[PDB]
């Protein structure tokens, strides 16, 4: 499965952008798409997500009106209509998969990313401890996450997730609805909390282990992400 | 009320049924067949024929769609099943009808024939569904009767007393004998359907021959009667 | 205009009407149990069914009113609403009833002389829809009386509602009922069953008694609607022939006694429509034993 | 020869009359009644378009695949009613569907003679054919997960057959029946299964050799459905003569028959209770029949089908009970 | 002949008592009465069928 996007660069401030997202390697239309940005040095944040049939939208207060989602499910390809770009519109947008049913996992796959760069209330607030964590390899650590609300719900289902950003290549995901590890995740990951403090432990780290963890909620809209925590 | 998650998985649903609906449209428009018939009965050459001008070692089934008039049918046979029956034939209870195929040209098997065919109209399952019998080897048994060689009254005793109905209907112009022998085995099979009917499915007689085109259109004729009637007591007529 | 007696009308259509309720009561409501049983099977003719007997319980509803109408010499002392929602109710579930006995016979037809087709018309969806659509065609196009003069209240001992006599608009409303709420749909009736009768004689299935019993069932349907509903129009368009040379109100020998006597006679398809479209079908009488088992 | 077989077919009847002490009924007379049970439908499962032959509930206990001619096995989610999975089979003719204890697969078979297995946990967002299993001369009956990598199939040819998945090859053909086998039931353990075929018969199976270990014979028509008391040491059947029967591997006898003059309809269904009080069969009489199966008295009576009940299934924590009809819906009883 | 060896393999097997198997059905039911949720209807908190 793959996820290519393209189609951003220099932008002059009040202009427009078409961002396209081309997927292939999966079943396009049963997949909900998510797209996320982040600030040139700065977190994750949640654009706009479109759901497989179209018939669920949801946008970003922050880009509640110049953005707008779209999907060609037959040709394969999910586009971002940005208009009037403004200066926090400065960021790497990532292209994301999620499907839902009982037992699914969510943002599982992520995209390479595109640059597109600009020139010259009641929402949920999540707060990582201090983002500097220097550890030596073989060790275990303890990454933990702060929630305003109580992510459980009657369901049963606490939503908490878990992305790990190399220094590199996109995020992917480590532990989704706050216990389970993610397809190929290794055994060494686990996830525990109890409904607003959550906690991340690495048993045993290696030296691949290293990049930024950044959590997310999808208890309810907007989906908030928090500032991430590095291990060096 | 419910997660941004169950809600997501809520649409799913909602899509799936959209599917299942499109599903439902395609299933209802298409009507099932069952092929029945012995070895000696020539069915094979029935579906070969029906596939060619309309439209994997131990597989237990075969598939065959055609297409009369713009009405879509489903005709199945079974390939590699035993002599036993009793099990599978009650996933056919929903068929619009059973095509059973005999071999009017033995004089021999077709005793074997009768009970099978008394097998089928019996079943307890199989009532409420039609029975489109092919007497198929019509050719085979008219030059059989005028070869002389092998008799029929020989096999079947009461041959001799039985007269020609008087609804008879030889077209091409034949002699009398074929026309009475083909009319005793018509008449036989017909005894067998109308003994336990009780009116709730009906027995369709026709002379086949395996080559001749008109078999679809038998079978839409006889389909279009079994729905007609079907829909005649859905809709509180009789 | 000109004043005319009911001398017998205070009598006939109020004991007929008590009988109407007192058996076309649980009957229809009978035939919706039987009618929601069959909606539930997947059938289309159900959703019909019911709506009939929607379209004739709402109008036993209205007809306490009117026998307090009646036998007082056609003196209305209700007040003007429940004359307009009441009297509208009585003068439309008669045309709502004749739409849904018309769609329930080209459903009919659909599904015996042309099976294997018309698959998308014969579906629960379909019959929904076509259900709204007869509801809000009917309810509107009846609905001219709602935007005029309530009730012509007189003199001569009559408070009348939704009648006035003499008498303009209600001629044409008049024509517009006898030629598009009867005769049409009556029409359709009659050719859907001509349809279906001939479709049946080349059944090979159905032995001749079935024959012969669905075509006195057909032409019984025919003739009962005909013979409940046809004085009523035919005295409504004799009545709206006079006033459409001059004023010449002068017809009580026969305003009272047609108007009011053929409306009396027009109610009792109100009781025919449960015996004729469940309790003379076997399974539908299965269906209401079952239910008169529980109680 | 033959005098040989019908002397130890003797023997081994005088055996079992020796073995035979006591029965079930008089050594329960002295146990309670569960008496009147009364079960409610839940929630009601609509979708199929055609009538309903197998179910199959996950370990999971939530999620449940079900198997209709129209060539559908469709996915539940029974709290919520969802539709997790709509898996489009290649034959229409399925008779039996089957979930894997992990839950990566299920598996269907019918009249096409494949028992075909689905990958449901896949990269790509959708349910995929992992491959065909052939080599049945009959249709199949019904199949069974042992792990992610064997499965139990049971054929109208009488053979019922142990595969690899992996490299999908017969590893143990077991053979002995006369008649169609029509019902499959692993043991708890899974190192042994019984069999129930057209020979009013019911052999227990050793999956690793590959012999008929035992045979029980009780019956007066053919064997409808099977399946294992929780124990491990007996097990319950159904036929069409109208009754069901109660099987000790150890005691290899007839231990209880449930049945009742006003019933005349087969069994089509038969499934335990979790601690084997109750014994719930599924009937052609509409209905589906809940018995105790210390005292064989009928307990109680789940009747919401217009049609036969086809397939029947209880959790394995024991919270609900499924039957699916020929009506085309599943009805989840608590 | 492979008949006589299969059945004479069936019928050189150890039977316990049938009282004993009786009363090892019993064991097992009144063992997980609890546990039974069909038998002893659970308060309508713990079921997700509510």
């Amino acid at each position: 499965v793959q996820l290519v996007e393209s189609g951003g660069g220099l932008v002059q401030p009040g202009g427009s952008r078409k961002l396209s997202c081309s997927a292939s390697g999966f079943a396009f239309s049963s997949f909900g798409m998510h797209w996320v940005r982040q600030a040139p040095e700065k977190g994750l944040e949640w654009v706009a997500y479109i759901s497989s049939g179209s018939g669920t939208i949801y946008y970003a207060d922050t880009v509640k009106g110049r953005f707008t989602i779209s999907r060609d499910d037959p040709k394969n390809t999910l586009f971002l209509q940005m208009t009037s770009l403004r200066s926090e519109d400065t960021a790497m947008y990532y292209c994301v998969r999620s499907i839902y049913y009982y037992g699914s996992s969510p943002f599982d796959f992520w995209g390479q990313g595109t640059t597109l760069t600009v020139s010259a209330s009641a929402d949920i607030v999540m707060t990582q401890a201090t983002s500097s964590v220097p550890v030596t390899p073989g060790e275990s650590v303890s990454i933990s996450c702060r929630s305003s609300k109580s992510l459980l719900h009657s369901n049963g289902n606490t939503y908490l997730y878990w992305f790990l950003q190399r220094p590199g290549q996109s995020p992917q995901l480590l532990i989704y609805r706050m216990s389970n590890l993610a397809s190929g995740v290794p055994d060494r990951f686990s996830g525990s909390g109890s409904g607003t403090a959550f906690t991340l432990t690495i048993s045993r780290l290696e030296a691949e282990d290293v990049g930024v963890y950044y959590c997310m909620q999808h208890l309810e809209y907007p989906l908030t992400f928090g500032a991430g925590t590095k291990l060096e | 009320t419910l997660s941004a998650e169950d809600k997501a998985a809520v649409e799913r649903s909602k899509m799936i049924e959209k599917q299942l609906q499109k599903d439902k449209q395609v299933y209802r428009a298409t009507h099932r067949l069952l092929l029945l018939g012995a070895d000696n009965s020539g069915k094979s050459t029935i579906v070969k024929q029906m596939r060619i001008y309309h439209v994997v070692k131990t597989s237990g089934i075969f598939e065959t769609k055609f297409q009369v008039d713009k009405v879509n049918f489903h005709m199945f046979d079974v390939g590699a099943q035993r002599d036993e029956r009793r099990k599978w034939i009650q996933c056919f209870n929903d068929v619009t009808a059973i095509i059973f195929v005999v071999d009017s040209s033995d004089y021999n098997r077709l005793q074997e024939a009768l009970n099978d065919f008394k097998s089928i109209w019996n079943n307890r399952w199989l009532r409420t569904i039609s029975v489109i019998l092919f007497l198929n080897k019509q050719d085979l048994l008219a030059e059989k009767v005028l070869a002389g060689k092998s008799k029929i009254e020989d096999y079947f005793p009461e041959f001799a007393r039985y007269t020609t109905p008087e609804d008879a209907t030889p077209e091409p112009g034949e002699d009398p004998r074929v026309t009475r022998a083909k009319y005793f085995i018509r008449d036989e099979f017909l005894r067998i359907s109308t003994a336990s009917g009780d009116g709730r499915h009906y027995c369709y007689p026709h002379f086949t021959c395996s080559v001749d085109t008109e078999n679809a259109r038998r079978i839409f004729n006889d389909c279009r009667d079994i729905i007609q009637r079907m829909h005649l007591r859905q809709y509180e007529l009789l | 205009g000109c004043h005319v007696d009911s001398r017998v009308d205070h009598l006939f259509p109020p004991s007929l009407y008590i009988f109407v309720i007192g058996v076309g009561l649980p009957t229809n409501c009978l035939a919706l149990w039987a009618a929601y049983r069959q909606v539930q099977q997947r059938n289309e003719l159900g959703v019909y069914l019911m709506n009939l007997s929607i379209a004739d319980l709402l109008y036993i509803c209205t007809l306490p009113l009117w026998v307090d109408y009646f036998l007082h010499h056609d003196n209305w002392i209700h007040g003007p609403g429940s004359c307009k929602l009441f009297g509208f109710i009585f003068y439309t579930n008669i045309y709502i009833s004749i739409a849904f006995l018309c769609c329930i016979s080209v459903d009919r037809y659909l599904a015996v002389a042309h099976p294997l087709r018309f698959a998308r018309l014969r579906r629960v969806k379909t019959a929904v829809a076509v259900s709204s659509v007869v509801w809000a065609t009917e309810l509107g196009a009846n609905s001219a009386p709602l935007f005029h003069d309530e009730l012509f209240r007189d003199r001569y001992n009559h408070t009348f509602c939704f009648e006035k006599f003499p008498m303009g608009w209600v001629a044409w409303m008049n024509l517009y009922r006898v030629f598009v709420g009867f005769l049409f749909p009556w029409a359709l009736m009659l050719l859907s069953y001509r349809g279906i009768l001939r479709a049946v004689r080349g059944s090979v299935s159905t032995e001749r008694q079935e024959k012969a019993k669905i075509k006195r069932l057909a032409l019984s349907l025919i003739a009962i609607v005909l013979v409940c509903f046809a004085p009523y129009h035919v005295l409504l368009l004799s009545r709206s022939a006079i006033y459409l040379r001059p004023w010449d109100c002068g017809f009580e020998e026969r305003v009272f006694s047609a108007y009011h006597s053929s409306l009396a006679f027009t109610s009792l398809n109100c009781v025919a429509d449960p015996i004729l479209y469940c309790l003379v079908n076997e399974g539908a009488r299965s269906d209401v034993a079952k239910a008169l088992h529980n109680l | 020869l033959r005098q040989e077989a019908e002397q130890l077919k003797n023997q081994i009847r005088d055996a079992r009359k020796a073995c035979a002490d006591a029965t079930l009924s008089q050594i329960t007379n002295n146990i309670d009644p569960v008496g009147r049970i009364q079960m409610r439908t839940r929630r009601t499962l609509r979708g199929h378009l055609a009538k309903i032959y197998a179910m199959h509930w996950g370990t999971d206990s939530r999620l449940l695949v079900s198997a209709s001619q129209d060539g559908k096995l469709i996915i539940w989610d029974s709290y919520t009613t969802n539709k997790v999975h709509a898996i489009p089979l290649r034959s229409s003719w399925v008779m039996t569907c089957a979930y894997a204890p992990s839950g990566n697969y299920v598996a269907c078979g019918g009249l096409d003679n494949i028992c075909s297995i689905y990958n449901l946990k896949t990269r790509e967002g959708n349910v995929r054919v992992s491959r065909e299993l052939a080599g049945h001369t009959g249709y199949l009956s019904c199949c069974r997960f042992l792990d992610d990598n064997q499965i139990v199939t049971s054929s109208g040819d009488t053979t019922c057959a142990l595969w690899d998945i992996e490299t999908g090859q017969q590893t143990t053909t077991f053979t002995g029946h006369t008649g169609d086998v029509m019902s499959l039931s692993l043991a708890p353990d899974t190192r042994l299964f019984v069999s129930g075929a057209c020979d009013a018969s019911a052999k227990l199976w050793d999956v690793r050799e590959g012999m008929c270990r035992q045979t029980f014979t009780g019956h007066e028509s053919d064997i409808n459905a099977i399946c294992f008391f929780p124990n491990g040491n007996a097990f319950a059947t159904g036929s069409d003569d109208a009754t069901c029967r109660l099987f000790d591997l150890r005691a290899d006898q007839e231990l209880m028959t449930y049945s009742h003059d006003n019933i005349i309809c087969g069994i089509t269904s038969v499934s335990f209770s979790k601690s084997g009080r109750l014994l719930l069969a599924g009937y052609d009489d509409f209905n589906c029949n809940v018995w105790d199966a210390l005292k064989a008295d009928r307990a109680g009576v789940l009747a919401g089908h217009d049609n036969r009940v086809s397939c029947l299934g209880v959790t394995d924590d024991g919270m609900a009970v499924a039957t699916g009809s020929w009506d085309s819906f599943l009805k989840i009883w608590n | 002949r492979k008949l006589v060896e299969q059945l004479k393999m069936e019928a050189n097997i150890d039977r316990i008592k049938v009282s004993k198997a009786a009363a090892d059905l019993m064991a097992y039911c009144e063992a997980h009465a609890k546990e039974d949720p069909l038998l002893t209807p659970v308060p309508a908190s713990e079921n997700p069928f509510r």
